[PDB]
RNA sequence: GAACUGAAGAGUUUGAUCAUGGCUCAGAUUGAACGCUGGCGGCAGGCCUAACACAUGCAAGUCGAGCGGAUGAAGGGAGCU
RNA sequence: GGUCCAGACUCCUACGGGAGGCAGCAGUGGGGAAUAUUGGACAAUGGGCGAAAGCCUGAUCCAGCCAUGCCGCGUGUGUGAAGAAGGUCUUCGGAUUGUAAAGCACUUUAAGUUGGGAGGAAGGGCAGUAAGUUAAUACCUUGCUGUUUUGACGUUACCAACAGAAUAAGCACCGGCUAACUUCGUGCCAGCAGCCGCGGUAAUACGAAGGGUGCAAGCGUUAAUCGGAAUUACUGGGCGUA
């Protein structure tokens, strides 16, 4: 299944940005994003450590769009592998199709690049896949269908991942939309403030 | 892509079913209730707040709000059924089905055994009648199929259903006798069911005789003779000699004026139960008597709400067959249950509708249980 | 008799096959002694067609195994490769 | 070059406390069943009870190049036509 | 799925006389909370016989049914503030449902229709050719060549075109343990409950409504095993008064 809803409940919820809107013009002038979703918006209402270890993991999972039971998945392989499971987690979700073409700027949010995933656009070694799970190797060279490349939303969100801060470790030809995934990047290049050893913790218990 | 202010009225689409309470249709119509019982009372019927009321008025108020509306069906999965069961063309006379009606010990099990040479008088406990049983015959004249049904009179609700599929009625009475209650029943059983009866006065050879009185029996409760008036015919018969039993046969295949045009034996078969049993070696069994169309071996069959799949199909005497015509009586083995008489079985030709059909039958049958 | 024969393995409508030396009287995928190689229909990339390891074949020949005509004609096949 | 690397507690006896001690909860699993609900596909699984009684079909045959024998086509045709 | 003897239980009978063994595959009645089709083919892999064609094969390969499990994908995407109408609450100012809706613009995965389209296939028949076989260009065995012939699944996997947002969200919970709160009814009643326990007139615990939290084609309850339990303590407990 997939969460089909309002979005800037989960970005109030969560209490940061959460980017889940084209990021066009701001996103506190759309919600006014400092009270909890609901009738008992105002109420701060600290919360225990159990709560914490929850919203922590409910965040990153809202942000990739990813259910409770492939993200189980995604913990256990990570665990299995080598080196902190921690980064390990993020090394794994930082794969996935639908954000690596995000990445790439084909797609304004994460679901406008499942969709384009979904439906037959993209395709990665110079094949069709449609599964917004295929956990893109480095070196692959992803690109869109060329009956599909004339898209308003592509070059629409061109410019917009223009200036939202370079990735600095995928590349692309604009002119045939086509680009190279060179490698996984470091959790340092990720956002600092994920703190994966609360979902460590919570998922260990 | 701008914001533009809309102008005019806001419509909204209003799910209507058999019955809807107006603070639920204001709710539907984003309209207050308060707004809407004024309306009501300023024109027509006054409601209350929370009265309900029917489809009609329900879809009056919505079209005059100008909101789009659809009527709700609470049978869905029924008439999509109906509608997509079948459409055929062409049409061939198929062999008549005549029932036999009459009062106790009458002579009607000895009528139908000289007409088939089968003499199932002999065997039956006690001497009488306790089962509807159908049989296909090859006539001299040509081919019939008969209902014997028991003449007491705590059957009869077997004779009404046997009344429900015969479009003929013999009416079998004793010379000897005259007119006796269940000749009275029978009567209004073939006036109900709206039915041609020709009357049959058996035992002809006892030196009693008096075939006449019958005559104004009958009239009296509005059957008349050839002569008079004339709505059936009469015959003196003698069953056990089978003295005028030809002539009987003639005037009852004389009715054969109503057409009888079967449809083709092309399309899908229908039919109604007649007899269910349940056999510890085969499962439930059913005895159906097609009414249209064709029913053949392997083959998806909806009855009552028992559903399944027609594993072996027999006629009247063992040996199966593969085949079944426009009104011949089979018994069909591969129910999941067993049904009761007077149901319709129907061929689906889609095993997975006929699945949710049943299932929705039997829900909703344990709860009106 | 001791035959070489095929072993069914993979999945529904992609078949694998292991080269197995049997006493004649098991079930096809049963007891069996010993497996000397494989054969695999699809193949395909970096797959394999078939292996057959022929120390063991040309010894179980020798001890008078009767392969069956599938084996018989991929023995061949593999020894011209 | 790898074949492993891994261990949480809480509620409840008292006016309150520490201890002892039982009960209960948070996890993972089913050949599962039941209630409500139900779009698709891939791969598996499907009488755990009565080793209870079984209607009807099929599940073990092959060899005429071992042997008598009877059914013996196509034809060579002949004769009367 | 053979023989004989005896036994229990069914059945046929012309009344003298015989037959039977589904814990093989489908199937029935019964018992039960509960577990499926009287399906297709020997095309593939095996097995029996044959010399060879070939015959048999409920093994097997495949289909049917069932959310029973595991995995994957859909039920749209972007913009959109008069912060619409309605519902709910309120200190009556407003807040919330909520960019959520409507409007505007995009796309067609899966399902629907139509056209293309592999792989599972090794072999068999016929004719010629070359070697070996003897005593022999014969028969026969083997190589090769040429021709012909084989698929239940199957309307295969897959690929392409067409119209449209149209065909597709539910279940449990919200006093603490444990993430999630307020109103309205009821008044030791009706009820809830895994353990503490709630209910006797302002109930965040009963029943509804708004809001929220978890999961998601599933969600809960019941039954059962291990863990937590160092609570049978080898690792790793104790015995003055528990
Ligand atoms: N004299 C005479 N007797 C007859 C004639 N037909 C039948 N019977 C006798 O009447 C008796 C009853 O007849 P039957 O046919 O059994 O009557 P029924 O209508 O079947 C009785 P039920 O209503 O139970 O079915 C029988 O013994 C039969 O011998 C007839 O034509 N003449
Ligand atoms: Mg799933
Ligand atoms: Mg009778
Ligand atoms: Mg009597
Ligand atoms: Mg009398
Ligand atoms: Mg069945
Ligand atoms: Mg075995
Ligand atoms: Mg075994
Ligand atoms: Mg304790
Ligand atoms: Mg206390
Ligand atoms: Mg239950
Ligand atoms: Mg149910
Ligand atoms: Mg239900
Ligand atoms: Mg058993
Ligand atoms: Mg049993
Ligand atoms: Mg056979
Ligand atoms: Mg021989
Ligand atoms: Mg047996
Ligand atoms: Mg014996
Ligand atoms: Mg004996
Ligand atoms: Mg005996
Ligand atoms: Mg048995
Ligand atoms: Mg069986
Ligand atoms: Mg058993
Ligand atoms: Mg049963
Ligand atoms: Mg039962
Ligand atoms: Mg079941
Ligand atoms: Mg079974
Ligand atoms: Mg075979
Ligand atoms: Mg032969
Ligand atoms: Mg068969
Ligand atoms: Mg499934
Ligand atoms: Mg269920
Ligand atoms: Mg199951
Ligand atoms: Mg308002
Ligand atoms: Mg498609
Ligand atoms: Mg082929
Ligand atoms: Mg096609
Ligand atoms: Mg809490
Ligand atoms: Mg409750
Ligand atoms: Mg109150
Ligand atoms: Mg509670
Ligand atoms: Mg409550
Ligand atoms: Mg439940
Ligand atoms: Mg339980
Ligand atoms: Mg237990
Ligand atoms: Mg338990
Ligand atoms: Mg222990
Ligand atoms: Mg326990
Ligand atoms: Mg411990
Ligand atoms: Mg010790
Ligand atoms: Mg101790
Ligand atoms: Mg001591
Ligand atoms: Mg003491």
């Amino acid at each position: 299944a997939r969460y089909i809803g309002p979005k800037c409940k989960l970005s109030r919820r969560e209490g940061t940005d959460l980017f889940l809107k084209s990021g066009a013009r701001a996103l506190d002038s759309k919600c006014k994003a400092e009270n909890v979703p609901g009738q008992h918006g105002q109420r701060r209402g600290r919360l225990s450590d159990y709560g914490l270890q929850l919203r922590e993991k409910q965040k990153v999972r809202r942000i990739y769009g990813v259910l409770e039971r492939q993200f189980r998945g995604y913990y256990q392989e990570a665990s299995r592998r080598k080196g902190s499971t921690g980064e390990n987690l993020l090394q794994l979700l930082e794969c996935r199709l639908d954000n690596v073409v995000y990445r790439m700027g084909f797609g304004s949010t994460r679901s406008e690049s499942r969709q384009l995933v979904s439906h037959k656009a993209i395709t990665v070694n110079g094949q069709t896949v449609n599964i917004p799970s295929y956990q893109v190797k480095a070196g692959d060279v992803v690109a869109v269908r060329e009956k599909s490349k004339n898209q308003l939303r592509i070059a629409q969100a061109l410019e917009l991942c223009g200036q939202r801060g370079r990735v600095e470790w995928v590349e692309v030809d604009l002119d045939k939309k086509a680009g190279t995934f060179k490698s996984a990047p470091a959790r340092s290049d990720l956002s600092a403030d994920i703190n994966e050893n609360l979902i460590v913790e919570l998922y260990s218990k | 892509h701008g914001f533009q202010n809309p102008t005019g009225p806001i419509v909204r689409e209003v799910n209507i079913g058999e019955t809807i309470t107006v603070a639920e249709l204001a709710a539907q119509m984003s309209v207050k209730g308060a707004e809407v019982v004024k309306f009501m009372f300023k024109m027509g019927s006054p409601v209350t707040i929370n009265q309900v009321l029917d489809q009609e008025t329900a879809q009056l108020v919505a079209e005059e709000l100008g909101h789009k509306v659809k009527l709700v069906s609470e049978n869905a999965l029924e008439e999509q059924l109906a509608e997509s069961l079948k459409f055929e063309g062409e049409a061939v006379t198929r062999a008549p089905v005549v029932t036999v009606m009459g009062h106790v010990d009458h002579g009607k099990t000895s009528l139908l055994d000289y007409i088939r040479r089968a003499k199932v008088a002999a065997g039956e406990a006690g001497g009488i009648t306790q089962h509807i049983g159908a049989y296909h015959v090859e006539t001299e004249r040509g081919m019939v199929t008969f209902l014997d049904t028991p003449g007491h009179a705590a059957f009869t609700a077997m004779r009404a259903r046997g009344a429900q599929a015969t479009d003929i009625v013999i009416l079998v009475v004793a010379a000897d006798d005259g007119v006796m209650p269940q000749t009275q029943e029978a009567v209004q059983h073939a006036k109900a069911a709206g039915v041609p009866i020709v009357v049959a006065v058996n035992k002809i050879d006892k030196p009693e005789a008096n075939p006449d009185n019958i005559k104004n029996g009958l009239a009296a409760l509005d059957v008349i003779p050839e002569e008079w008036g004339g709505d059936a015919p009469f015959v003196p018969v003698s069953a056990k000699l089978g003295t005028g039993v030809d002539e009987l046969l003639e005037a009852v295949l004389l009715q054969a004026e109503v057409l009888e045009l079967k449809a083709t034996p092309s399309a899908p078969g229908r039919g109604v139960v007649v007899e269910s049993r349940l056999d510890k070696g085969r499962g439930p069994v059913a005895t159906v008597l097609v009414q249209d169309g064709t029913l053949r071996q392997g083959d998806m069959v909806l009855v009552g709400i028992n559903y399944g799949r027609v594993r072996a199909m027999l006629d009247e005497n063992g040996k199966p067959i593969k085949e079944a015509g426009p009104s011949i009586p089979v018994e069909i083995l591969g129910l999941d249950g067993t049904p009761d008489a007077g149901d319709e079985m129907t061929v689906v030709a889609d095993e997975k509708k006929a699945r949710e059909v049943a299932l929705f039958r039997q829900g909703k049958f344990r709860e009106v249980k | 008799m001791v035959t070489i024969r095929l072993a069914r393995g993979g999945s529904k409508k992609r078949p694998f096959y292991h080269l197995t030396v049997t006493n004649s009287r098991n079930a096809r995928d049963g007891r069996f002694v010993e497996r000397i190689g494989f054969f695999n229909p699809v193949a395909t990339g970096g797959e394999v067609r078939l292996s057959v390891d022929q120390e063991r074949a040309t010894y179980w020949l020798g001890q008078g195994a009767q392969p069956s005509e599938r084996v018989a004609q991929l023995l061949k096949d593999a020894a011209k490769a």
